[PDB]
């Protein structure tokens, strides 16, 4: 399923309740057009891949998120698990979004 | 307002 999260609050929390799946978090701003361009892909993985989590975080209005994860590139693919980080990659590239799912799926 | 920096998203290949 999808997540947005608005406040780091939700980040910690979404990793806990992600349970053990994997965890894809897509740091994309909803006024730039170029990282919500990728949105029919990251988000559409939601109904192929039900087993997997997915997230989303505005750099603008969620500072705290981006401050901490020092994002300075979107979209920004972070990757965690169980709370740790596992891999990260930046770029418009959705169609890694699958090999890398099911890499360290 | 909500900018911060630069989408590289398919504005870079």
């Amino acid at each position: 399923m999808v997540k947005q999260i608005e406040s780091k609050t939700a980040f910690q929390e979404a990793l806990d309740a992600a349970g053990d799946k994997l965890v894809v978090v897509d740091f994309s701003a909803t006024w730039c057009g170029p990282a919500k361009m990728i949105k029919p892909f990251f988000h559409s993985l939601s109904e192929k891949y039900s087993n997997v989590i997915f997230l989303e975080v505005d750099v603008d209005d969620a500072q705290d998120v981006a401050s901490e994860a020092e994002v300075k590139a979107t979209p920004t693919f972070q990757f965690f698990k169980k709370g740790q980080k596992v891999g990260e990659f930046s770029g418009a590239n959705k169609e890694k979004l699958e090999a890398t799912i099911n890499e360290l799926v | 307002f909500r900018f911060r920096y630069v989408c590289e998203g398919p504005s870079h290949g």
